[PDB]
RNA sequence: CGCGACCUCAGAUCAGACGUGGCGACCCGCUGAAUUUAAGCAUAUUAGUCAGCGGAGGAAAAGAAACUAACCAGGAUUCCCUCAGUAACGGCGAGUGAACAGGGAAGAGCCCAGCGCCGAAUCCCCGCCCCGCGGCGGGGCGCGGGAAAUGUGGCGUACGGAAGACCCACUCCCCGGCGCCGGGGGGCCCAAGUCCUUCUGAUCGAGGCCCAGCCCGUGGACGGUGUGAGGCCGGUAGCGGCCCCCGGCGCGCCGGGCCCGGGUCUUCCCGGAGUCGGGUUGCUUGGGAAUGCAGCCCAAAGCGGGUGGUAAACUCCAUCUAAGGCUAAAUACCGGCACGAGACCGAUAGUCAACAAGUACCGUAAGGGAAAGUUGAAAAGAACUUUGAAGAGAGAGUUCAAGAGGGCGUGAAACCGUUAAGAGGUAAACGGGUGGGGUCCGCGCAGUCCGCCCGGAGGAUUCAACCCGGCGGCGCGGUCCGGCCGUGCCGGCGGGGCGGAUCUCCCGCUCCCGUCGGCGGGGGACCGCCCCCCGGCCGGCGA
RNA sequence: GACCCGUCUUGAAACACGGACCAAGGAGUCUAACACGUGCGCGAGUCGGGGGCUACGAAAGCCGCCGUGGCGCAAUGAAGGUGAAGGCCGGCGGCGCGCCGCCGGCCGAGGUGGGAUCCCGAGGCCUUCCAGUCCGCCGAGGGCGCACCACCGGCCCGUCUCGCCCGCCGCGCCGGGGAGGUGGAGCACGAGCGCACGUGUUAGGACCCGAAAGAUGGUGAACUAUGCCUGGGCA
RNA sequence: GAAAGACUAAUCGAACCAUCUAGUAGCUGGUUCCCUCCAAAGUUUCCCUCAGGAUAGCUGGCGCUCUCCG
RNA sequence: CGCGGACGCUACGCCGCGACGAGUAGGAGGGCCGCUGCGGUGAGCCUUGAAGCCUAGGGCGCGGGCCCGGGUGGAGCCGCCGCAGGUGCAGAUCUUGGUGGUAGUAGCAAAUAUUCAAACGAGAACUUUGAAGGCCGAAGUGGAGAAGGGUUCCAUGUGAACAGCAGUUGAACAUGGGUCAGUCGGUCCUGAGAGAUGGGCGAGCGCCGUUCCGAAGGGACGGGCGAUGGCCUCCGUUGCC
RNA sequence: CGACUCUUAGCGGUGGAUCACUCGGCUCGUGCGUCGAUGAAGAACGCAGCUAGCUGCGAGAAUUAAUGUGAAUUGCAGGUUGAUCAUCGACACUUCGAACGCACUUGCGGCCCCGGGUUCCUCCCGGGGCUACGCCUGUCUGAGCGUCGCU
């Protein structure tokens, strides 16, 4: 349960801070799980997606053993586009389709210096619990 | 509030112009302008006695009556018939006071104390609180309370040594104090009952605690038991008893119908 | 008529400083009504209340006695319980209505004027330099200037105080610039299945993982995701970690400041003035031959003055020092910023207002003041053909669904349109009773079953009885050996805890000529109940 | 067979009133006090409501040298004030055997009439005719007699009438005592306290809707009423 | 106001807007689910009382002491 | 000899015997009638389809009402022992919405009046051009302004809305365009009157009052001193007297 | 054989009730308890590449600097040495308003000081600074046979 009284336990209270949120904070909300392929390597669990990144597809109607790219990240509706996943209009055009982040699994990354600085973070604090 | 439908400005048309001497909205080029403002069976208008927040809310009870409450409650936790009534899974329970030692205080894992009511064989009950997981049903769902569950044993101990820690996630497992007991977690609903798990070091301090009938407690300031009003509460061995069949008229037990009157001439 | 000086008084775009208006939930000062009740109504009540006016604060006000009580006496203010709906007022009708004592929260106390003594022992501002300076300060210098003898500072205030002697005692105190040792705000971070076959438009649902009961469980609150999730993400748990910032307070020095106290005896000094009080008129309060406040005239006093709840004199006792001042905590909070929760309402409800609401709109104005939620998971929001001047159609097409088509979930009744049936000259409608015609069900259309005997044919792995093995029940055994218990008990060389308005050598003080003696902190024995090991009777073992 | 429903009314089908039609909303509630019934605990006592101590939990549990305090156990008088049986017996004082009075031994908290239940128990309850134990029964009459009701007495305080003795650091306009009628919300071997529910009367906006008015504080002479300033018009 | 109680923002024998306010009424209308049991009064005295309330009456509910002499 | 004997009794239950039943205002009791919500509990049901609606479908109960089958619909719901309440409608000239009869009817009648041909056009009793016939008849149905309105003025397009019939037309809609000053006016003076300071009242926000209980001249003037600089000639520019 | 009128059912219209949802309100409670002459509250007028409204800001105008984060904003076009979103401590802040030169037409001025036509010499334009009432300690300048007396 939670004991921490400053910390709100309501419905509205949290989808408020949902369907209001900034920015910033949708970059943290709009992640998504690893392969076990990387889990195996850097022991995380879990990082925020990037424009591009490579992607297989679990649930939904596309779903397969498919590789996929990142098009872009529309962070307004949590809702990102991929390469190939796309249905025709009436007249014949192309029209890319939404998926949420969270049924979506990673198996290679866009790194930078920016981001081996988090994932080598994520990992020694991640190890300090261990060390119970 | 206070306010409700007082924050308009009203007086009435008067007789005539073939409207029902109400009060009615001051002028205006709009819709509300003349509509119907104070009473109680207008659009808008006040309730029918504004709910004040001096109602008597709360209530006392004496002192001599929670606690006969509480010997009226320990007292059926030990039949293995108003337990099982209650509605809970003791089929297979070795011992209804069940006494166990006091090293289960010295528990910290959760897992140490799934095994713990495995060797208990209690888990069937945790099994219908799994089993029970479901919604609420109404307007309590946009209120923060949304899912129900039922409630399962009881724990009883003397000292914090850890326990609190190991059992308080699994669901249906509610912990006490001896030295600060309640009803509302003993007699779930109104209803008598709930399966408990003693320990040692508590259950050897109930005769402490409330003392028996001809010793008062020790560590309360002046109270005994309270007494019974009849001992021998088994009717069936005190009727078929040799004192009480021989002193009796016969039993009349033919039964003795309505005759038809036949005509005698 | 001169130069001169203190006094009174003006001007300045003089130098540097200040206040003015707003919010108004809680607060202090004034001003202040009427509906209403009394079955009428005028004193009363409604009320020291709404409105009106002026002032502040994070809290305001009050406040260290000109006090209560008559006791063996308490001892600042505020706040809660209580006294109390009581003593008392009142066309003695309706009705209004206090305090003291007692138990509690909080606990804190003080300074000036006068009387007198120290050679104005006093401040503020300008000048130069050094240090520090986002709260303008300290030390050094100013033949550099100003205010104060119509009184600036020190000691000192009613619990008495001072001074001068004679004895006894003295070695820390306060800030300010810092160095230095270990409450607060923000940031980023921390467990575990998308495992099997399968339903679906899409699974979070249904089932499965034993001989460690899928995995972590100091984490099963909640929320998001194409229905319903401990294990998909974010999140919660934890004296868990890291990175910043500001302090609270501890220690070293380096600076300046201030030389102060007891006790015992001799001599001196000691208090607030158009106010107290008295008469009167008016409002007021429970205050009644007048509680307080305010106005007019009169107007004091030092073994004095006020109070001591019935006016007045003569008396005795008791208790306090008016007319001048300061002060934190305990208490209050429909406004304000920032937060958690709820046996509450769920769009004609709840604030007037869930949305471009104090907006549209009326009135010259003061002011009055609404209606209005919902496609679908994703716009994939209907290409193209065709008739028509166009609106709107007819095929086609998207989705699980247009039987969800841009005010699109659900789609109620009144009401209207059309179809099918059954009728019709005393307005229609109903009640009681049958009869006819329709829709439908019988999943009706050859109608019971269960026991038991006789008979007919069939077949098993087939009875009664003995033999071993296991369980269970009653036992009045007229009384098997063992057990525990007793809202049962007698005596005990027992080994012990709670009480007591039963009784009386030690520690202490005071008193007494190391001795008495009242007061107590203590023993120690006497009882009664309870516990505890050994010993005996009865007893149930059907809580 | 049969007038259309609601409503005041002695009297509705009425030539009495409100009502065209459907959906939603709509009217005896909330505190304080008191009275009586009823359920629960403790019981001559009861009650911690205010105060303290140790996620649900703003809950629960405790405290007795925290029981102060509230109601109750004791009434009456305007008040100063007073404040609830006595019978028998010893030696006994005067007087006129009795009272009263200083002292000792026993006794003792009323009486009559009804009264549910209770006890004694003359007499008998068969089974082949006579003894006799228990168990209750039955049972004429005869006894203790609860609760209560009627009545007689007695005691306590207030007040009037008649009249006698006793007490004492203070000796008096001191203090105390008796018998007899009258007034009292009183005793006469307790019955209350705290909580919860119900009806009823009330005070509060008080079952909901309804006036003609009354008061405080503010906004209007752009229409019209009159005086002003300044200009304009009448073949 | 050369006067009629005229006019004063369609309002005058005391304007309009907000507040005390949901002002008072012995006076008119309305007052929301079923069954079962019992069942009336419009009379008395007093009231600035005669459209109204107090009182006695009639009525219902809960029980009680006895019977199973009155 | 044989191993045999129905049902019952949720004691708040079951069974039997007798007499009785009207009923307004009003009183009481039982309600396995009902609505919205909370503690308990049903190892409840539910996208192999819950609430809610519809029904010439089948039935139970004295009744309040409930239950089932058959259709639509698409995501949350109910029963029992207990607790609490903003808890049950036909009416109040009731409140808010919504639709009928009356009805394709009342009505589109003040100021004398319209015809013929052509063009654009899908389309013309009203639109434009021409041809006649008539009215206002100089105190005008004409030409310009002030008060007020505020983009209506101008052009090109539109035709689903508005112009109480129609419409190619519009003061309607949508895109764009437009208002030029030394002399025209505002500005500048005073009028009836409004309104500050000195001063007076007033508990007070403020009020009467406007020359009245007031030290009300900030400026010119001519001359002399000290100043400065302008090509310091001629003078400016300031200070005092 | 019809038409009208009444009746019930199936279908379709008008209408927006019911059921289910909820970025809203109501009440209680905790911790804080902070405005303005250094120009508040309030109002007015402006600002977006395509823009009306609320909303956000002030001629630096749908935001600048810094730090923190470290790759988008979005209806359509565009063009890692740190985009965008937050925090906010450094800059700026148009006209009315206690409102401040005198007025409310935004109209009339004055005193200093710089730039220009010019050549401090007047006027001429532009730019900046000041010019409200009330009061306090000071400095300066003055009045008074009512002072009050000296020289
Ligand atoms: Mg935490
Ligand atoms: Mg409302
Ligand atoms: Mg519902
Ligand atoms: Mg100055
Ligand atoms: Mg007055
Ligand atoms: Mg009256
Ligand atoms: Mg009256
Ligand atoms: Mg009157
Ligand atoms: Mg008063
Ligand atoms: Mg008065
Ligand atoms: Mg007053
Ligand atoms: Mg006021
Ligand atoms: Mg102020
Ligand atoms: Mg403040
Ligand atoms: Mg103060
Ligand atoms: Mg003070
Ligand atoms: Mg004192
Ligand atoms: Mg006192
Ligand atoms: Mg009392
Ligand atoms: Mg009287
Ligand atoms: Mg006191
Ligand atoms: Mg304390
Ligand atoms: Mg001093
Ligand atoms: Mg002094
Ligand atoms: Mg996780
Ligand atoms: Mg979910
Ligand atoms: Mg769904
Ligand atoms: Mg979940
Ligand atoms: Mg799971
Ligand atoms: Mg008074
Ligand atoms: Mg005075
Ligand atoms: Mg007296
Ligand atoms: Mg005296
Ligand atoms: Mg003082
Ligand atoms: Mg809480
Ligand atoms: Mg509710
Ligand atoms: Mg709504
Ligand atoms: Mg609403
Ligand atoms: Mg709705
Ligand atoms: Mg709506
Ligand atoms: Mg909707
Ligand atoms: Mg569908
Ligand atoms: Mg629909
Ligand atoms: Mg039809
Ligand atoms: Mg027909
Ligand atoms: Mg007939
Ligand atoms: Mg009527
Ligand atoms: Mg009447
Ligand atoms: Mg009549
Ligand atoms: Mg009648
Ligand atoms: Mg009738
Ligand atoms: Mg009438
Ligand atoms: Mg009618
Ligand atoms: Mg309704
Ligand atoms: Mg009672
Ligand atoms: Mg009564
Ligand atoms: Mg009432
Ligand atoms: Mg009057
Ligand atoms: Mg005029
Ligand atoms: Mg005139
Ligand atoms: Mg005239
Ligand atoms: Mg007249
Ligand atoms: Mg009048
Ligand atoms: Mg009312
Ligand atoms: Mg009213
Ligand atoms: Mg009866
Ligand atoms: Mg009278
Ligand atoms: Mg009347
Ligand atoms: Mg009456
Ligand atoms: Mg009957
Ligand atoms: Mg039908
Ligand atoms: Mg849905
Ligand atoms: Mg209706
Ligand atoms: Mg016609
Ligand atoms: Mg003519
Ligand atoms: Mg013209
Ligand atoms: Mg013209
Ligand atoms: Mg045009
Ligand atoms: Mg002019
Ligand atoms: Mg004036
Ligand atoms: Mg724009
Ligand atoms: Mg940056
Ligand atoms: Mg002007």
């Amino acid at each position: 349960m939670k004991f921490n009284p400053f910390v709100t336990s309501d419905r509205s209270k949290n989808r408020k801070r949902h369907f209001n949120a900034p920015s910033h904070i949708r970059r943290k909300i709009m992640s998504s799980p690893l392969s076990k392929e990387l889990r195996q390597k850097y022991n995380v669990r879990s990082m925020p997606i990037r424009k591009d990144d490579e992607v297989q597809v679990v649930r939904g109607h596309y779903k397969g053993q498919q590789i996929g790219k990142v098009v872009q990240v529309y962070r307004k509706k949590y809702v990102i586009y991929i390469e190939r996943v796309q249905r025709e209009k009436a007249n014949g055009t192309t029209v890319h389709v939404g998926i949420h982040p969270s049924k979506v699994v990673i198996t290679r990354l866009k790194l930078d210096k920016d981001r081996k600085k988090i994932l080598e973070r994520k990992a020694k604090s991640r190890q300090v619990g261990k060390e119970k | 509030s206070e306010l409700a439908g007082h924050q308009t400005s009203a007086e009435s048309w008067g007789t005539g112009r073939a409207v029902a001497r109400i009060p009615r909205v001051r002028g205006g080029g709009t819709h509300r302008s003349g509509q119907g403002a104070f009473g109680n069976m207008c659009r808008g208008g006040r309730m029918f006695a504004p709910t004040k927040t001096w109602r008597r809310w709360h209530r006392r009870v004496n002192t001599t009556q929670k606690r006969y409450a509480i010997c009226s409650a320990l007292a059926a936790s030990a039949l293995p018939a108003l337990v099982m009534s209650k509605g809970h899974r003791i089929e297979e329970v070795p011992e209804l006071p069940l006494v166990v030692e006091d090293k289960v205080e010295g528990y910290k894992k959760t897992k140490e104390a799934v095994l713990l009511l495995k060797k208990l064989k209690a888990w069937n009950d945790i099994k219908k609180v799994y089993a029970s997981q479901r919604m609420r049903a109404g307007k309590g769902k946009m209120r923060n309370r949304r899912r129900i569950q039922r409630r399962g044993p009881c724990v009883i101990y003397n000292e914090d040594n850890g326990i609190v820690k190991a059992f308080r996630n699994i669901p249906g497992i509610t912990l006490l104090n001896v030295t600060k007991l309640n009803i509302l977690k003993l007699a779930p609903g109104g209803h008598v009952g709930r399966f408990c798990i003693w320990t040692e070091s508590a259950f050897r301090k109930l005769d402490d605690l409330y003392g028996t009938w001809r010793k008062a407690a020790s560590l309360k300031s002046n109270y005994n038991l309270p007494m019974h009003k009849m001992l021998n509460t088994d009717l069936s061995r005190i009727l078929k008893s040799p004192e009480i069949q021989r002193a009796l008229r016969a039993p009349r037990k033919k039964i003795h119908r309505r005759v038809l009157k036949k005509n005698p001439l």
